[PDB]
């Protein structure tokens, strides 16, 4: 359900060491939150995010603020 | 939904 | 500059 996601925004730049897991993002960057667990439902410092271009990945939490 | 700014 | 991972 779209309308009951949160939104971050990037304050630094970050540069994917695993591409095919992680998405890349440029400090100032708008992103939706999908999730902040990992995907069995565990606790994680990897959240789940999709981009301003619609990919899907993971990012550092300590790389955001939530808007 | 969203409103800041400014990285300076 | 900028956090650890």
């Amino acid at each position: 359900d779209p309308s009951k996601l949160e939104f971050a925004r990037a304050l630094y730049d970050f540069v994917p060491e695993n591409p095919e897991m992680e998405v890349a993002l440029k400090k100032g960057d708008l992103m939706a939150i999908l999730s902040k667990k990992d995907p069995l439902g565990r606790d994680s410092d990897w959240w789940k995010v999709r981009t301003k271009n619609g990919n899907i990945g993971y990012i550092p939490y300590n790389y955001i603020e939530i808007i | 939904e969203a409103m800041p700014p400014t990285l300076p």
